[PDB]
């Protein structure tokens, strides 16, 4: 269990698996191209454009590289076959505690907010199940709805949607239902009220005769047959600061120097005189390919 | 791949189709299954609603997962 990297495969293993990280030309998209500098986040491998290198395809005079993913348990079927990064699930190698059982488990589940709080699996499928069914997930204009931080911390909002795929399939098509059932009530659209037919309705600005799909006619703003005139009528701190996100050495396979970890890279250049070893700091041994695709960063 | 298209009111419709497929395409295909016009049609995944320009693949929208639809009904 070396991997750093988490998938939701859909074909066909329909669940969330560990992942291997590939990279290839932006511009025509052949496998064979070389970076120039390793991925220290998971900003570098999302956002486009954000690492240069060399296309190894003869003619191509592509700059930027493309990163993606694989399912590792299941042998690759063409070159579309690809996974969606999970990038919220993490190794806990720091042996952090969940914020709210108090469990060091492994892997888990670490929220982007500036504090970066640390919560397992099964307490990540309690969280959402429960503010699913309270409809408290939040209608967001960009991200669409989600949930951010249980402890409501600022710029923490879940933007990989398949993070949900940690769901119940149940609570899943139910996550979606809601997504967009609230999506029309915040936009100002209506569902109809009928029994059978509870249709989504994107009216007018001002609009009060609003004629459903199967017929009914109904006023938008009481929600009534349609009218004329006017419508008649627990989280402790304790925990959460022990939870946190946000010293360690490991000797070089080289020369057994002691060394410490930079960014988030694991690619790792001895830093010593003599020695210049390119070597994993996850395996503790030298820098293979297999590295990159399994844990270059994390 | 296969996607679903589901409403609110129940009724699911199969559509065999393509990541690098437009939301446009997507919408014409539901024409040609249920004669809504694509200008009353509008997908929605994930409580996002999708744009014609972009494509599936850009939503990271997987084989076997569903979009919503939802009308637009003008003038109410
Ligand atoms: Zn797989
Ligand atoms: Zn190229
Ligand atoms: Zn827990
Ligand atoms: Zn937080
Ligand atoms: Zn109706
Ligand atoms: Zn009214
Ligand atoms: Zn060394
Ligand atoms: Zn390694």
């Amino acid at each position: 269990n070396k991997a750093h990297f988490f998938i939701y495969c859909a074909n066909p293993c329909k669940k969330i698996n560990t992942g291997k990280l590939r990279v290839c030309c932006s511009e025509c998209k052949h496998g064979a191209f070389t970076v120039d500098t390793d991925p220290q986040s998971w900003a570098d491998v999302l956002d486009k454009n954000k690492i240069t290198g060399v296309c190894n395809n003869v003619g191509c005079e592509g700059l930027y590289a493309k990163f993606y993913f694989k399912c590792a348990s299941h042998p690759s079927q063409g070159e579309n076959d690809t996974a969606v990064p999970l990038n919220l699930i993490k190794r806990n190698h720091k042996k952090i505690p969940c914020l709210a059982c108090t469990d060091i488990c492994d892997p888990v589940l670490v929220f982007s907010c500036d504090n970066r709080h640390v919560t397992c699996l099964e307490c990540f499928k309690n969280y959402c199940g429960s503010r699913l069914k309270d409809r408290q997930f939040l209608s967001h204009p960009d991200f669409g709805y989600t949930l951010p931080c249980p402890a409501g911390c600022s710029n923490s909002f879940i933007e990989e949607v398949h993070h949900f795929r940690l769901l119940t399939d149940a609570q899943y098509e139910q996550y979606h239902r809601f997504a967009t059932e609230e999506f029309i009530l915040q936009a100002g659209g209506v569902l109809c009220p009928q029994p059978g037919c509870g249709q989504g309705i994107l009216i007018d600005q001002n609009c009060n005769r609003v004629q459903c799909s199967c017929g009914y006619v109904f006023c938008g703003k009481c929600l009534e047959g349609f009218h004329l005139g006017e419508c008649l009528n627990p989280l402790d701190p304790e925990k959460l600061e022990k939870a946190r996100w946000d010293v360690l050495t490991k000797p070089c396979p080289k020369c057994r120097t002691s060394t410490e970890r930079a960014g988030g890279c694991m690619h790792m250049i001895c830093t010593r005189a003599n020695c210049g070893f390119h070597w994993c700091w996850v395996c503790q041994g030298p820098w293979e390919r297999d590295c990159m695709a399994s844990h270059w960063f994390g | 791949m296969q996607i679903f298209v589901k409403t609110l009111t129940g009724k699911t419709i199969t559509l065999e189709v393509e990541p690098s497929d437009t939301i446009e395409n997507v919408k014409a295909k539901i024409q040609d299954k249920e004669g809504i016009p694509p200008d009353q049609q509008r997908l929605i995944f994930a409580g996002k609603q999708l744009e014609d320009g972009r494509t599936l693949s850009d939503y990271n929208i997987q084989k076997e997962s569903t979009l919503h639809l939802v009308l637009r009904l003008r003038g109410x």
